[PDB]
């Protein structure tokens, strides 16, 4: 009956509210203490980046510009590191062949510092659009759970390489066909008096790709191997050839996507013991050309930090804002000290 | 030809006709999908992405999951449908109210009248319709409680006119009073076919004896209102869309905002830069997969069939940007309006309690509006007066009695004739005793106040009788002139009886005959004969009509009538004058038969009874005048000089001459004492043309001052408006007008009404408000921009056709510069940063065609994009656009120039929309190179060595996204509520604690296997709870210090304001 609306803080627009007001002396201490919070935050991550020591060295063209009969210096161009101290030694690098043109460049560097954390050891690749749309997208996830699926049935992503010779291509997809299938040496072969340094190559990916990439349960008769595998896996898969993406950590590893065509791969890790000083010495099984996508393949020997490895971003951010900050707190202060407002009357303005 | 029966319901019911139910419902749940899609979909945006939805299913083309647009398609879909089902719910509840009212009906088997619903009611059943309640349905009359079988109807909602139509039955058919007579009467009625034409009928109706015609004067139709009637027997004959007045329904035509355009203007603009990044991405692409066919072989392109490759890769970044049109505004500034709506039509302090009626805000498109109206097109008899007659002075015999004397000139100063203001004290002490020698004529005076109207009496059981007048005028006259002691009481037919209260005693005089009002004349005559043997006649008119036929030598107090008549109509009262005659036997049987002659032809009425009428009114005896007020609504001389403060025109629509106009316009603190009055009164159109130009060439002569341009006003009458309104005048006239504060126009027709608002809209910019009441100006209400209905006294008519329904006028100084400022200022904020939340991410999908080589690759998941816009960015909006006030309303209303701010359009533009997209363009890239410049090689984690991937860092944009949105809604703020905190850190901890369950709960049923391991390398990682503390700061230390410069070194006015309710 009655039509008088209730009196009450939410329908009257009454409610209990806070101004924020942008005074300086309620905004120029806010600014101080960012920037004398930002300050100690930003040091501390430049000084925890800066503690990395790390070594690269790009492998690539080792079968062009390597000699074969002694250990020739490799190129400033090529190598880098950031140690704890000055490397006497510059790294250099051989080639050497076996049969059936198997070649291989064998790397020398020298440690000079004792690295107490753990190694880890990764290949670097450059100019490989993982990222691609069409890259990405293309693999069959059932297969990788390791089931029968029939040629009907697969995945209509991975369409370039999908039953080849009316045979069902058990790695299905542009993923596992273009695989980074350059094998190390899984062991810093010391030099002159120097031990060697065991490498492990297990439990180098994610769990859940561990938990995922199931033992396949196809046969060999009716799977095909990937047009790039045809070298390592002749006349088809077999009984004994056939592998298990379950134990084969490379391949999970490789599988993982990467984001920007500057990407880290990890390959081998240690983290039971220190790395001491002297001469160690690397071989690299050369079957990736870098030809098929115009980069150039990295060895990559580094730590590990608070952050990742050697990477400033973090610390220079913090250093830039705490600046900013620093910097607008003293040009206002000034600006108001010198010549204050003085227009605080309204002054009729309407 | 319509042929129905007189009482057989089911003879007539086999042609078929419509049924009574009157439906005003827009959908059902027959045919709703076939209409609400074609609606929905008549739009840009829904179309736009249904064309997208279709494109997004051809295979190997789209960059995200195929459903991930079309759900929340048929998401906003569905809200849309629930919130039209409401409304429509709404609309038929009263529809459903209205339909199913009691009817009176004849029953041809229990032959007596039974009570039904007007549902069953069926054309052909005899019904019995009561007083005071509307007509069911076009019905003809067959009989009524009077002896002659005459009715009187009112056309309130119908038409415009307030006069009482008299509506005559048969008389060869009127016998029929008893119910059990009318079983015994058979025939057929002939009426004509359901048109659309008023006061035009034509049929034949079958008698037991002989057939009769038909014509619209006794035909009743739906829209009017029996009055002063017990009972009349109705026949239905029109039903349902087939009457006269409802079957040519008018439909409100939708009113398109201002906001809505520069909308469009914006979504154009979105348009033309998503075609312009779609195509810079697919040429890029195109000739980088031409540039370096040798550096992609793993990819296995397809080579021979490149050109193809193009075009379906055009598709491939359409989709990929198709979210820069955001879908969910079209329905979010919707519901923010209702929203509105909703707490604008819930104010206490616009709610009337002397009739308990409060706002009701009929149109929730309008209500950003209300914060830039220039133009108030009003209304005065009703929008600025009381519309309630009061008797308040009457001067008999050369003097005046008022019941309040002021101060100003209590004093008679007798300079000659007596000048001054009495009470009605000295007039009944100067009355009592008959040796004064004006008593006799006090006497016809007062009797003449209870004799010579025409007001019907009633009396009721608590003893105070009311008085029922066709004119309000004339009932505070009877009011007047009874409460001192002359009162008038029962009258019977052919007599007047009036009680005196000074002597005790009721006299009764005989009525002999009486002549109609009429509009040219502007006089009404009676003639009465009393107990002594007396034949006296009454005459009341205008003080410029009957003053000319008067005898100088007989009355001695002309100077002062004129004077009394003069002083009164300087103050806006309505004055009558009223005078009488003796006449003798032999005129006044010569009258007879003169009145006798007129009335015999019927086809003159209009001048044969005026001229027969006027034929013995050759000379007459003035006895005096009396003068009514009509007093101005409470806060009406404050509201319009706070709106006219504020910088708004004002055209008040006056029905009074020019100097009354002028009087109540002073009064109404519209005008001043010094406000240069342009007059322009002219009957020739020359002399009018020459006026005009005579203004403008005096204006444009010589520079308009400060003081100048703010003090000018115009005063126009009827015919010299109609007359400058010719498509070759009206320049001149808007051009002198727009320079004018104050517009009066006089003696205004009622359509012109509406040819004075659809001239100025069709030929400015300006937004237009048009406050009305009753029928006569609804027009007016639906041609403006703003329509504003006042309840009042002449019908419910224009409220229930207005955009804005209001119980009086005060109440705008708190609708416009309150809760327009507020409702201009909240909705735009409301859609610009609606622009901005979309453009900070969906951008990153453009900075990233440089790293994938131009492929299309999407940087975050498919359902989390799609969540972005249904579950954490839409709260803020809500708070900014519903619950946000940028200044308080008890300085809002101090300073009423703040609404000049939304006047010119400071909040709401083109200019601002590109500031916005800007600022989103430099946070996305920030945002970009940020997380670019940390995640280098993946090689960002402390976790045994391992990588992070492309995944768990579209994880880390999209967070950093949030935030950084959630910080510029926190910025932009003034009210820091409660629903703030729900909206900004709500949304924030909602997201925080939403991503891990969902990341770890759908993966396992193929919903998004992309987050399988991605909330340990996020969560767990030390670098992300560091990204997302130093990325968002960066981001918004430039808006946060231009903030705090602006408001410190380079102010506004309600940046001062704000200080001011902050400190004070
Ligand atoms: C390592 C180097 C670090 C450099 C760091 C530099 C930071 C600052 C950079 C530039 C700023 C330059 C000068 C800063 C000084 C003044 C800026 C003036 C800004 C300006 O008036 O218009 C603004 C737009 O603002 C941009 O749209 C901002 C425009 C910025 C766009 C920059 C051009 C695009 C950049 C894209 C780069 C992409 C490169 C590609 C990289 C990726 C490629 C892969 C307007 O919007 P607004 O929200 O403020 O509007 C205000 C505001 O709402 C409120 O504060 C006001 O009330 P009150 O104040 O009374 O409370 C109110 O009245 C209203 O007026
Ligand atoms: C490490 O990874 C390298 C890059 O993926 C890979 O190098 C490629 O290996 C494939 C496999 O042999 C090569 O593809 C073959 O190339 C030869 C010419 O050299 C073609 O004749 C051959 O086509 C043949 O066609 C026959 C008839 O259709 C068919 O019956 C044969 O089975 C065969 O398919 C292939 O096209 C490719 O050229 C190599 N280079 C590049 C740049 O791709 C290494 O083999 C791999 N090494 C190991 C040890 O896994
Ligand atoms: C990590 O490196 C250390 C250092 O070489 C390895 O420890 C050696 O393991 C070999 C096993 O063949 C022993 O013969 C050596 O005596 C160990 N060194 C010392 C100082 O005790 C360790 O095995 C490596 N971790 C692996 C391979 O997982
Ligand atoms: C630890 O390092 C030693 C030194 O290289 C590894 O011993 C070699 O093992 C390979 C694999 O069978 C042989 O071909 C070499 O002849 C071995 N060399 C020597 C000097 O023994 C040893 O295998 C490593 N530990 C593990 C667990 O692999
Ligand atoms: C493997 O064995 C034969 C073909 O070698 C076939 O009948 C069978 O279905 C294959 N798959 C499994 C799971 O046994
Ligand atoms: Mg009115």
């Amino acid at each position: 009956t009655s039509k008088k609306p209730p009196n009450t803080a939410f329908r009257q627009q009454r409610l209990k509210a806070w101004q924020p007001i942008l005074s300086p002396q309620s905004v120029l201490p806010l600014l101080i203490f960012v920037a004398c919070i930002f300050t100690p935050i930003g040091i501390g991550l430049i000084v925890s980046a800066t503690k990395v020591q790390d070594l690269t060295i790009d492998y690539s063209h080792c079968d062009t510009k390597a000699s074969t009969t002694a250990f020739e210096d490799i190129p400033k161009k090529y190598i880098k590191y950031h140690f704890k101290s000055k490397v006497e030694n510059k790294p250099q690098w051989r080639l050497t062949e076996n049969e059936n043109g198997e070649q291989s460049c064998e790397l020398q560097f020298e440690i000079p510092n004792d690295i107490k954390k753990s190694i880890f050891i990764y290949y670097k690749i450059t100019n490989f659009y993982q990222n691609h749309r069409r890259y990405v997208q293309s693999f069959d996830t059932k297969q990788i759970l390791g089931e029968p699926i029939k040629k009907d049935d697969l995945d209509t992503s991975c369409s370039p390489i999908r039953s080849r010779e009316d045979k069902i291509i058990y790695p299905c997809g542009l993923i596992a066909n273009s695989m980074f299938n350059d094998t190390f040496s899984q062991v810093l072969s010391g030099i002159d008096d120097t031990e060697d340094y065991n490498l492990t190559n297990k439990h180098i990916s994610w769990s859940i790709d561990r938990h995922r990439f199931k033992t396949t349960k196809y046969n060999a008769s009716d799977i095909v191997p990937p047009p790039n595998w045809m070298k390592k896996y002749p006349d088809g898969y077999t009984d004994e050839n056939l592998p298990d993406i379950h134990t084969w950590e490379e391949f999970q590893v490789w599988m993982r996507t990467a984001a920007f065509p500057k990407f880290y791969k990890l390959t081998l890790k240690n983290e039971s013991a220190s790395l001491p000083k002297g001469k160690y010495q690397m071989n690299i099984e050369l079957n990736y050309p870098i030809s098929l996508f115009g980069g150039t393949k990295s060895f990559v020997l580094t730590t590990n930090g608070a952050i990742g490895g050697r990477n400033m971003s973090l610390g220079v951010l913090y250093l830039i804002v705490a600046g900013l900050c620093a910097l607008f707190g003293i040009i206002f202060l000034v600006k108001l000290i010198f010549q204050p407002r003085a227009m605080g009357d309204h002054t009729y303005l309407n | 030809p319509r042929v129905i029966h007189i009482n057989d319901s089911l003879a007539n019911s086999s042609f078929g006709y419509s049924d009574n139910h009157i439906s005003t419902t827009k959908y059902n749940f027959a045919t709703f999908l076939p209409k609400f899609l074609f609606q929905e979909f008549s739009k840009y945006a829904n179309l736009f992405f249904l064309c997208t939805s279709a494109i997004q299913q051809v295979p190997h083309v789209s960059p995200t999951n195929r459903y991930t647009t079309i759900g929340t398609l048929l998401v906003v879909l569905i809200v849309s449908a629930m919130k039209e089902c409401i409304e429509d719910i709404k609309r038929a509840n009263s529809d459903k109210e209205l339909n199913n009212s009691t009817a009176e009906i004849f029953s041809e088997a229990h032959d007596d009248f039974v009570e039904k619903r007007w549902i069953d009611i069926r054309v052909g059943d005899i019904i019995r319709v009561k007083s005071e309640e509307p007509i069911p349905a076009d019905t003809i009359i067959l009989s009524s409680s009077e002896p002659e079988g005459l009715c009187y109807i009112e056309t309130a909602n119908l038409d415009g006119e307030t006069n009482l139509k008299i509506k005559q039955s048969r008389v060869e058919t009127a016998k029929f009073i008893d119910v059990k007579t009318l079983k015994n009467m058979n025939g057929k009625v002939v009426s004509e076919q359901p048109n659309s034409s008023l006061y035009t009928y034509e049929g034949t109706m079958t008698l037991n004896d002989r057939q009769i015609p038909l014509s619209p004067d006794q035909m009743i139709l739906r829209g009017a209102t029996l009055r002063n009637t017990a009972w009349i027997f109705g026949l239905v004959i029109f039903t349902g869309h087939e009457t006269k007045l409802l079957r040519n329904a008018t439909a409100t035509p939708i009113k398109r905002t201002a906001v809505e355009k520069i909308i469009n203007r914006q979504i154009i603009a979105l348009f033309t830069v998503l075609i312009v990044l779609i195509l810079i991405s697919s040429i890029g692409n195109v000739i980088m997969s031409t540039a370096d066919a040798k550096h992609l072989s793993y990819l296995y392109l397809e080579g021979t069939n490149k050109a193809g490759l193009f075009f379906k890769d055009f598709l491939t970044f359409w989709i990929l940007f198709s979210n820069l049109v955001p879908i969910s505004l079209f329905v979010t500034v919707e519901l923010i309006k209702y929203y509105q709506a909703f707490m604008i039509g819930s104010d206490l302090d616009l709610y009337y309690e002397k009739t308990d009626t409060p706002t009701v805000v009929r149109t929730s498109s309008l209500v950003e509006e209300l914060g830039q109206i220039e133009y108030i097109f009003s209304d005065k008899t009703g929008t600025l007066t009381r519309n309630i007659m009061e008797f308040k002075s009457c001067s008999i015999a050369g003097h005046c009695y008022i019941d309040k004397i002021p101060e100003d000139k209590t004093a008679t100063v007798e300079d000659g004739i007596e000048v001054g203001y009495r009470k009605f004290d000295d007039l009944k002490k100067k009355l009592n005793d008959p040796s004064d020698e004006d008593s006799p004529i006090i006497n016809d005076f007062l009797t003449l106040l209870a004799t010579c109207h025409t007001v019907i009496p009633e009396f009721q059981s608590d003893g105070s009788i009311k008085y029922q007048a066709a004119s309000p005028d004339e009932g505070a006259l009877v009011q007047g002139g009874a409460d001192l002691g002359y009162k008038f009481i029962i009258r019977k037919p052919n007599s007047v009886t009036v009680l005196l209260e000074e002597t005790g005693e009721e006299k009764e005089y005989q009525l002999l005959n009486i002549c109609e009002f009429n509009s040219t004349r502007k006089r009404m005559s009676a003639i009465f004969r009393f107990p002594d043997g007396s034949i006296k006649l009454f005459c009341k008119g205008a003080d410029t009509v009957i003053l000319e036929r008067l005898d100088d030598e007989a009355n001695q107090y002309v100077e002062a009538t004129m004077r009394h008549l003069e002083d009164y109509a300087s103050e806006g009262l309505r004055t009558l004058c009223l005078a009488m005659r003796d006449i003798s036997e032999g005129e006044y049987e010569e009258w007879n038969s003169i009145y006798n002659e007129a009335a015999t032809t019927l086809d003159n009425r209009a001048e044969k009874l005026d001229e027969a009428a006027n034929l013995i009114e050759k000379n007459l005896i003035l006895i005096g005048a009396t003068a009514i007020e009509d007093k101005l609504q409470d806060g009406v001389p404050e509201t319009i000089h706070t709106l006219q403060e504020a910088g708004i025109k004002i055209w008040v629509l006056t029905g009074d001459r020019q100097e009354t106009a002028i009087n109540i316009g002073m009064s109404c603190r519209l005008l001043s004492e010094d406000m240069n009055l342009l007059i322009i009164n002219e009957e020739t159109r020359d002399d009018t043309e020459r006026n005009l130009l005579e203004k403008i060439n005096a204006l444009n002569e010589h520079q308009l001052s400060t003081h100048d341009m703010n003090t000018l006003a115009l005063v126009i009458d009827g015919k010299s408006l109609g007359f400058a309104l010719e498509p070759e005048l009206e320049d001149y006239l808007l051009t002198v007008a727009k320079l004018c504060k104050a517009v009066i126009c006089c003696r205004v027709s009622p359509l012109q009404k509406a040819l004075v608002v659809k001239m100025v809209k069709r030929k400015s910019s300006s937004l237009l408000l048009a406050i009305g009441d009753g029928a006569n100006d609804v027009s007016m209400i639906q041609a403006a921009h703003v329509g504003v209905g006042i309840s009042g006294m002449e019908g419910m008519q224009a409220a229930r056709s207005a955009d804005i329904a209001v119980g009086q006028f005060k109440f705008l100084k708190k609708l416009l510069l309150v809760h327009g400022s507020w409702s201009y200022q909240r909705i735009s904020v409301a859609i610009l940063y609606s622009f901005y939340k979309n453009t900070a991410l969906y951008m990153t999908q453009f900075w990233y065609v440089f790293a994938n080589a131009f492929s299309g690759q999407s940087i975050m998941e498919s359902w989390t994009m799609s969540f972005y816009n249904l579950f954490f960015t839409v709260w803020p909006p809500f708070v900014i656009g519903v619950f946000d006030q940028f200044v308080s309303s008890r300085l809002l209303e101090r300073y009423p120039q703040l609404y000049k701010l939304g006047q010119k359009g400071q909040f709401f533009s083109v200019y601002i929309f590109w500031g916005w997209i800007i600022n989103g363009f430099f946070h996305s890239a920030i945002v970009f190179i940020g997380t670019i410049l940390i995640y280098r090689y993946g090689f960002a984690l402390n976790m045994h060595g391992e990588l992070a991937d492309h995944w768990s860092w579209g994880v880390t944009v999209y967070t950093t996204s949030v935030i950084i949105v959630l910080g510029k809604a926190a910025l932009v703020t003034n009210q820091w509520t409660k629903f703030t905190l729900i909206a900004i850190p709500g949304s924030l901890l909602f997201w925080l604690i939403f991503f891990p369950i969902y990341a770890s709960i759908f993966p396992h049923a193929n919903i998004s296997r992309e987050y399988y391991g991605v909330v340990k390398h996020t969560y767990g990682s030390g670098v992300f709870w560091l990204t997302l503390i130093v990325l968002p700061i960066f981001a918004l230390v430039r808006d946060f210090l231009w903030k705090y410069y602006k408001r410190m070194y380079e102010p506004e006015t309600y940046h001062v304001i704000q200080e001011m309710q902050k400190y004070n």
